[PDB]
């Protein structure tokens, strides 16, 4: 089945700009007339894409190429075919595409279309083939030469049968094809767009947005493809299987996915009708910056500039141990709530997601950190303060109120940060007769200081006599009996309440989580979050070489510059990947494209540390710029540089710059 | 590499103060410092710390929370405040820096960390008491001894020689010891042959610089 | 945390082998610790850290050893330079680090006699208003000694050529008030 090819001519590769094309949904998220901003892996506009033909050029040794090569898969594959005669006939994805590993064919055999997860033996050289019968003038699939075996196959999808015109045309490429292929946790992600086109060579520069396809559970991995087409055999093809053919005319074109933030216009119907491709060039920036595809005439700083980010590392300490709040919270048998029990809870990770997630918790009310960002905030020591209360008194231990019990039996901090946990327990902590074990102080002379537990006898003086410690009249025991019983109302059943205090200091991270930690590289910008602090930038081994027990170094401007990661306690530093604040300068995108650039507190000879680098550079005190032309004359100012520098479109026309 | 410290003197019991240290020969931007004291005939002691940059600053327990320790890397100076100032502070201080050895271990960094260069310090004297001058008294007699006794002066430091410094066989000047009342005394004694005592004259000599007095006193024979 | 030293006091002469021992009250990591040297009236020099390595400038004489929450501090020889007090310093688990006691490493020699002399307060003190009495005592080793209402000692730092130490004994009274010394190498009492 498998047959090399001959008669191949040798022709250097060629290459085309992919324009804007190439974007595609990211998501299933309803939407209507929003603009919406994601990194995803993304198509850059204007890119070199490569371009393989089709063709037997006429003439004595006329170029005669068939375009198979192998072509690697990286992270992701903008395809476009422009076909007439439909040559182009599906695609095969895997790493070794031999049967040591497993392999996708997707291809269109004239009558089906077949997708297959299989170990395949592809041939070197594979193709379909179509046979022009010249007596009835009928074009027919003849060949099928793609592989030579396949086993252990694991997916298997036969289309709907058709029966597709086959006959080579003439004219110019009238259908263009367009696909997004991704292969993301297992799953092989397919996009396309069909458009009707009328021309011979390059891509259309209409805006189109590819709609997902299909979404493929096979599981596979994939850094290899190689494309599918249909060779013509007839009476004008003599030879034998490897020379006895000729090629439909046929253009195809690969361009590569690669991390991209996208600004994304989406309509009243929520088609995506536009899209920013934040990194092309400053004008971009500036969209991107604003939110906005209209941006308005002025100076903007806060625009700066970006290479992005190409990966995100978590790291924690490598903690497994499970906490005992499960322990905690089921135990038999509590403190009063004069004498609340404090367990300290260190060295664990957290699983407050099922706790959260419980329904047998009546009330279950936080303060400081939301319950799903809770998850990602690191702490050092957690306290878990148990007592046990009537249901009304619940309502009482919260920040910033009052109450007898707030007043005389525990207390909260104006500033608390920490979490709240109460339920009902009028089965188990009550009983007839009365009970005695649970107790709590109505009358002292003065408020609680937060958090001090407290178990004095003195005999509170309610008279005007000295008791001096003995029992009499108008002299009361401070504690008194809640006397629990279970057929009273809802208001006096008994409730457990705990609060979990987190109190975080300067320290080591102890107790985290619930989070996998990932591998650690360096020299690459990438986001970060360690321990709880997160941050953009470059990791680089550099040296201050600071106190045992810290954790982070901050500058004059307030911002982290030095990070110890946990399960290395080695000194990172952190560098911003970009160039500093510069500013844009525009005179409005609906009157003119171009602008300025003004790198302010850079001098000229670093900038070369989209406009490369200096090519007519004007220096001021204010910083360089590179698109504003000096003249001599001195008109009013209209935007104004600073540094007595002010800028407009003027006189030709161009940005020019003045001082008054 | 070395450095200085200053702003020690003389403080009532209940007021503020500002020491100061300053350091020259090595990058102060690069290390963090301690502030460590010594009482008289004690121990050294714990006092504060400070970071590199002044984002971590613990204290002893014995002083949590009454201290306060600063810097300004611009003009490589160091400030530590003294507020709720007690009587028993009365010792010397000390300004060092942080240092620590690097070793690198399977999947670890660990550290040997010391502290390397000491500066000279600055004593700190905590005494209502005020300022009074020296009483000089003389102390009559093989070999007999002879002496002279300083009594109710303040502060600690004072000179005292035998024989305008033309003496210094035998003289034995013991430490000060403060005593009930407040005021340092200590008495400072020359042996000599007792048959050179009926020949040979001897003066001793005490200088006492905060009070700028100098006095020469005689010792006779009962 | 806090540490303890041994023994409180030590008294070798030159030429010989010195062991100071440091002990812990919580177990600490043996790569934590550090040993300082102070002589008086000068500033504190860095000795040994890590148990195991040595400072710049430092002679070998110095080591160190000992895990857990027991340590050890070696000298091989004694020159004059190395006597002075010394100090035991953990400073990897904080906060609140902590220093040692202090042990003076000092001279023994042969026992040697304390010359005695008593000193009764100057008629012109009286006159003055104030009364002391001085009880002195010279070149005398071992420096333990009991001298006999109320007392105020001072004993003065080792003169470094004879290896001896000078004590006074004053005797505070008023203006209207109205000596005993042992020592180890004395066999009978001497009264004043
Ligand atoms: C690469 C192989 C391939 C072949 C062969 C074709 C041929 C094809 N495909 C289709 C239609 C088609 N084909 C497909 C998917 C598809 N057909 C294939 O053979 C392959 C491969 C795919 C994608 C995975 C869709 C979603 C549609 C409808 C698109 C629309 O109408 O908007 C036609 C008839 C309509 C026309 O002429 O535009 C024809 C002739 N499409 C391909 O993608
Ligand atoms: C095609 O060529 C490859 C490499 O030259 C060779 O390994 C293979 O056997 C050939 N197959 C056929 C059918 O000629
Ligand atoms: C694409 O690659 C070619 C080959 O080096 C290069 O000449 C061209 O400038 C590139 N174009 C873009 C837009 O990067
Ligand atoms: C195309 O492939 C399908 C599935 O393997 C098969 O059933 C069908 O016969 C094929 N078509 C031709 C023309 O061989
Ligand atoms: C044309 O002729 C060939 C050969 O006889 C035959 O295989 C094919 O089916 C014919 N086509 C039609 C449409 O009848
Ligand atoms: C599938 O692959 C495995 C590889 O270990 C092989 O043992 C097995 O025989 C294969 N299945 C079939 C049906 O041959
Ligand atoms: C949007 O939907 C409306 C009907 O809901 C339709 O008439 C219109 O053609 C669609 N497209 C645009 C761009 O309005
Ligand atoms: C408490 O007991 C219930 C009932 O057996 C159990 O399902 C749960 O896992 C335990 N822990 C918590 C935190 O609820
Ligand atoms: C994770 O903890 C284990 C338990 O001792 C340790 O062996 C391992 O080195 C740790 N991983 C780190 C520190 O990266």
């Amino acid at each position: 089945q498998c047959v090399n090819l001959t008669t191949r001519t040798q022709l250097p590769p060629a290459y085309t700009n992919s324009f804007t094309r190439g974007v595609y949904y990211p998501d299933k998220v309803f939407r209507s007339s929003v603009l919406h901003s994601t990194q995803d892996l993304f198509l850059p506009f204007f890119s070199n894409v490569t371009w393989f033909h089709a063709i037997h050029v006429s003439g004595t040794n006329g170029t005669k190429r068939f375009d198979n090569p192998v072509l690697p898969f990286n992270d992701g594959v903008y395809f476009a075919s422009t076909e007439k005669s439909n040559i182009i006939r599906g695609w095969i994805f895997g790493t070794t595409l031999d049967s040591k590993t497993q392999s996708l064919l997707i291809v269109n055999n004239a009558t089906n279309v077949v997708i297959k997860v299989c170990e395949f033996q592809f041939c070197n050289d594979p193709f379909l083939g179509v046979y022009y019968h010249k007596n009835n003038k009928s074009w027919m699939e003849s060949e099928f030469r793609v592989y030579s075996s396949a086993n252990n196959c694991t997916f298997e999808y036969v289309s709907q049968p058709f029966l597709m015109d086959l006959e080579g045309k003439q004219g110019n490429f009238k259908n263009l094809r367009e696909f997004v292929f991704k292969n993301i946790d297992g799953y092989f992600k397919i996009y396309s767009k069909h458009t009707p086109i009328n021309l011979v060579r390059d891509l259309p520069q209409g805006f189109s947005a590819l709609e997902p396809l299909v979404d493929l559970p096979i599981g596979i991995n994939i850094t290899r493809f190689q494309t599918l087409l249909a060779l013509h055999r007839s009476y004008l093809t003599p030879g034998d299987s490897s020379s006895g053919w000729t090629a439909g005319a046929a253009a195809y074109y690969v361009g590569y996915l690669q991390p991209r933030t996208f600004l994304l216009k989406y309509n009243e119907n929520g088609t995506i009708t536009d899209a920013v491709d934040c990194a092309l060039d400053p004008l971009s920036e500036t969209k991107c910056t604003l939110k906005s595809f209209t941006v308005e005439k002025g100076i903007y700083q806060t625009s700066n500039f970006r290479v992005q980010p190409t990966e995100s590392i978590v790291r924690f300490p490598n903690i497994t141990n499970l906490c005992p709040f499960g322990e905690v919270f089921n135990a038999t048998r509590f403190a009063s709530v004069y004498a609340w029990n404090r367990k300290r809870i260190s060295n664990c990770v957290a699983d407050y997601s099922v706790l959260y997630n419980s329904a047998s918790f009546s009330t279950f009310k936080c303060y400081g950190v939301s319950p799903t960002k809770l998850n990602d905030l690191c702490f050092t020591n957690v306290y878990a303060d148990s007592f046990v209360i009537r249901g009304d008194e619940v309502r009482q231990i919260a920040p910033g109120q009052t109450g007898k019990i707030a007043d005389y039996n525990y207390k909260l901090p104006d500033d608390f940060t920490g979490c709240v946990i109460a339920w009902n327990s009028n089965n188990l902590d009550s009983k007839v007769g009365g009970n005695y074990n649970y107790l709590y102080r109505l009358f002292r002379k003065s408020n609680l200081k937060p958090f001090e537990r407290d178990i004095s006898t003195e005999i509170y003086q309610a008279g005007s006599t000295p008791c001096n410690g003995v029992e009499g009249f108008n002299c009361y025991f401070p504690l008194q009996s809640y006397g629990f019983q279970p057929t009273n109302g809802v208001g006096y059943q008994p409730y457990r309440v705990v609060v979990l205090s987190f109190e975080l200091l300067h320290a080591p991270a102890t107790v985290c989580g619930p989070k996998k930690s990932t591998n650690l590289v360096k020299n690459k910008c990438v986001n970060f979050n360690f321990n709880g602090l997160t941050g953009t930038g470059v990791l680089t081994e550099s040296n201050k070489k600071f106190l045992p027990f810290q954790q982070f170094g901050r500058d004059i401007a307030d911002t982290t510059d030095a990070v110890r990661d946990p399960q290395t306690l080695e000194i990172l530093d952190i560098t911003p990947c970009s160039f500093g604040g510069v500013s844009v300068i525009t005179p409005g995108t609906n009157t003119s494209n171009q602008v300025a650039v003004l790198y302010q507190d850079v001098n000229c000879t670093e900038v070369p540390v989209v406009y490369s680098t200096g090519s007519n550079v004007f220096q001021t005190r204010a910083g360089c710029l590179i698109g504003a032309e000096h003249v001599n004359n001195s008109y009013e100012c209209d935007i104004p540089i600073g540094a007595g520098i002010c800028a407009s479109y003027q006189t030709s026309q161009s940005i020019i710059a003045y001082t008054m | 590499v070395q450095l200085v410290e200053s702003g020690g003197g003389v403080v009532q019991p209940g007021r503020s103060l500002r020491l100061t240290c300053a350091a020259s020969g090595f990058i102060f931007s690069s290390y963090g410092m301690h502030w460590v004291r010594q009482a008289p005939g004690k121990g050294l002691e714990w006092v504060a710390v400070i970071s590199y940059d002044g984002s971590y600053k613990y204290y002893a327990d014995s002083v949590k929370g009454r201290f306060t320790i600063s810097r300004d890397n611009s003009k490589n100076t160091l400030y530590l405040q003294m507020n709720s100032l007690r009587a028993e502070d009365t010792a010397v201080y000390y300004c060092t820096k942080a240092d620590y050895y690097d070793f690198w271990s399977g999947y670890q960094k660990t550290y040997y960390y010391y502290m390397d260069v000491w500066g000279k310090g600055t004593t700190v004297t905590i005494s209502s008491a005020s300022t009074k001058g020296p009483s000089v008294f003389p102390l009559a007699p093989g070999t007999a001894a002879l002496g002279c006794l300083v009594k109710d002066y303040f502060p600690e430091p004072v000179t005292v020689s035998w024989n305008s410094g033309a003496l210094t066989s035998g003289v034995h000047t013991f430490p000060a010891v403060l005593q009930s009342s407040g005021l340092y005394s200590l008495s400072s004694v020359v042996t000599v042959p007792s048959s050179s005592l009926g020949t040979q004259t001897y003066i001793c000599n005490v200088n006492h610089k905060p009070s700028n007095t100098k006095v020469d006193k005689k010792v006779g024979r009962t | 945390i806090q540490l303890t030293q041994s023994p409180g006091t030590l008294s070798l002469s030159p030429g010989e082998r010195a062991t100071l021992s440091c002990r812990a009250s919580q177990s600490v990591s043996s790569s934590y610790l550090a040993w300082y040297q102070q002589k008086p009236g000068q500033a504190p020099r860095l000795l040994i850290y890590g148990t195991s390595s040595r400072a710049t400038g430092i002679p070998d004489r110095f080591s160190g050893s000992g895990s857990g929450t027991d340590f050890t501090l070696t000298i091989s020889r004694l020159e004059p330079e190395d006597f002075a007090v010394y100090y035991c310093q953990q400073y990897g688990s904080s906060p609140q680090i902590t220093f040692g006691q202090g042990t003076r490493l000092e001279i023994k020699r042969t026992v040697a006699a304390p010359s005695v002399f008593i000193f009764p307060p100057s008629d012109e003190q009286l006159k003055s208003g104030t009364a002391s009495v001085v009880c002195l005592l010279n070149n005398f080793y071992p420096r333990e000694a009991k001298v006999q209402g109320n007392s105020q000692e001072s004993v003065t730092e080792q003169d470094s050529k004879d290896s001896t130490y000078s004590l006074s004994s004053t005797l505070t009274l008023s203006k209207a008030d109205y000596c005993e010394v042992t020592h180890q190498g004395l066999s009978s009492p001497v009264t004043k």
